[PDB]
């Protein structure tokens, strides 16, 4: 789950 | 009040809830108590964790409910955390500038666990009382009895530190009970050879199914006539030294497809895949999936292309290539370290022939060192694989380094700089050269800012 956007909606 | 017409005790009883009071259950209108039930997870028996399972089969795109709980602002929640020791964001949902905390008051949605590969549901932003809320929407058709999994859409190191890689089949039955239910399908044999990839030695007692014995004997599943289909992914039950079965939290089991991919039985791999075998099934502790075991066999076995065929078949069956290890390194990260340039380019060509919807989703993932797939190749001096990856996605720098959000651009710049930090003059020179000859039309400012 460690993306560039390091519970929540989406 | 109208609350007096809502008896939460019957809701908790029918939903099999035993760790909440009547006043702490906050129901909603779209809650489908008839479709799901709260049960236990034997893998999480020590921590006392539970889960949400399907009482009946559920189609894809079905409303499950709304994440309810106590309402706070972003500042009030931090104040509550700082004033109450022991409080945690484990049950906190950050939606619409508000925080919905279910650590003490919630509904049935608070029991859904985490999964970033086999998630069968997702959170969707909707409106209730003209206010932003979150709902649970099934992303796949659910079979009765399976556990619901969802992506929390947030990252924390404690998760990838000791989160069990969950599968939908992981239920409340123990290993002994599961074997007792299916004693007719399991025979107790001894390991003929050794298996480093499964921590098994010669002579170790293992309870296995007929499919497993056929796979271990290098036979062909198609040559057998009467093969039951229910035991397709019935796993290999290990037996401890006390002649008692090791439980799930005690040891990691594996499925016939895992051993098939590790041994290179391409035809049996195809048979298992076409017989509904979970190609994305993961081990609990280690997290090894069929692709990781295929890469291990490729690295170990001398014959190489036999595993390339298995990888190609897995990609053709739309396997989730976005799996990662506990080092936050995806399938591509580790594959670039074990495949030769030719076979790596072949796998990239397979994925290209599939032609995914959005390529940038493969580059948004970063490892423990904050390096993507290209930065990973450049940190290990794998220039040619980085070139073929840029050939897959040519707009890599245009979208990730030259966008509106200057924060993400600067973050990618600094990550690439930290990657190329330990370089000499020759490597930096050939890097800038290959960047210029690539024809990606890189402006000079970035070429200066990069180093
Ligand atoms: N994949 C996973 N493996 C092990 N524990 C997990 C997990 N995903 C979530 N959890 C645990 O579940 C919590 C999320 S709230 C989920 C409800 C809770 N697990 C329960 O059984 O009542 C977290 O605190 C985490 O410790």
């Amino acid at each position: 789950a460690r993306t560039k956007q390091t519970k929540s909606t989406g | 009040n109208a609350d007096e017409w809502i008896d939460t005790s019957k809701i908790m009883l029918d939903l099999h809830i035993d760790n909440m009071s009547s006043s702490d259950y906050i129901p909603s209108a779209i809650d489908r108590t008839d479709l799901v039930m709260v049960q236990s997870v034997h893998l999480l028996r020590k921590t006392g964790g539970r889960g949400l399972f399907a009482r009946e089969d559920i189609p894809k795109g079905t409303c499950i409910g709304i994440y309810t709980g106590e309402v706070y602002s972003e500042q009030e929640f931090e104040q509550y955390l700082k004033e109450h020791v022991g409080s945690d964001k484990s049950y906190a949902m950050y939606v619409g500038g508000r925080v919905i905390d279910a650590a003490r008051k919630g509904n049935l949605t608070r029991y859904i666990n985490f999964s970033d590969s086999q998630d069968n549901a997702e959170f969707v932003e909707t409106t209730l009382n003209r206010k932003k809320v979150a709902k649970v929407i099934t992303t796949k058709n659910i079979k009765a009895g399976q556990q619901l999994l969802i992506n929390y859409n947030t990252y924390e190191e404690q998760a990838s530190r000791y989160y069990y890689f969950l599968n939908p089949g992981d239920g409340w039955l123990s290993a002994q009970e599961f074997y007792q239910t299916y004693q007719s399908q399991y025979r107790l044999e001894q390991m003929p050879y050794n298996l480093e990839g499964f921590d098994l030695k010669a002579g170790d007692r293992v309870l296995m199914t007929q499919i497993g014995r056929i796979i271990l004997a290098n036979y062909s599943l198609a040559k057998e006539q009467e093969l039951n289909a229910s035991d397709i992914d019935l796993p290999f039950l290990k037996v401890g030294s006390d002649e008692k079965i090791l439980d799930f939290d005690e040891a990691d089991t594996f499925t016939p497809l895992m051993a098939a991919c590790y041994l290179g039985q391409v035809e049996n791999v195809k048979w298992l895949i076409e017989h509904g075998a979970n190609i994305d099934q993961q081990q609990s502790h280690s997290g090894h999936c069929p692709l990781s075991l295929t890469l291990k066999g490729y690295s170990l076995a001398k014959d190489t292309q036999k595993y390339i065929d298995i990888i190609q078949l897995l990609i053709k069956n739309q396997v989730n290539l976005l799996v990662h290890d506990r080092s936050d390194k995806t399938f591509l990260h580790n594959a670039a370290l074990v495949l030769n340039n030719l076979d790596f380019q072949s796998v990239v060509k397979f994925l290209i022939g599939q032609n995914p919807i959005d390529i940038n989703e493969y580059f948004t993932y970063i490892d423990e060192n904050d390096f993507d797939i290209v930065m990973h190749c450049y940190n290990n001096k794998l220039f040619d694989k980085a070139l073929v990856l840029l050939a897959f996605y040519p707009d890599y720098f245009k979208r990730n380094y030259m966008s509106d959000n200057e924060g993400h651009n600067q973050f990618n710049i600094n990550a690439f700089r930290k990657a190329i930090k330990d370089f000499n003059s020759n490597e930096r020179s050939i890097l800038l050269m290959q960047l210029r000859e690539s024809g990606l039309h890189l402006p000079e400012d970035l070429l200066e800012q990069l180093g």
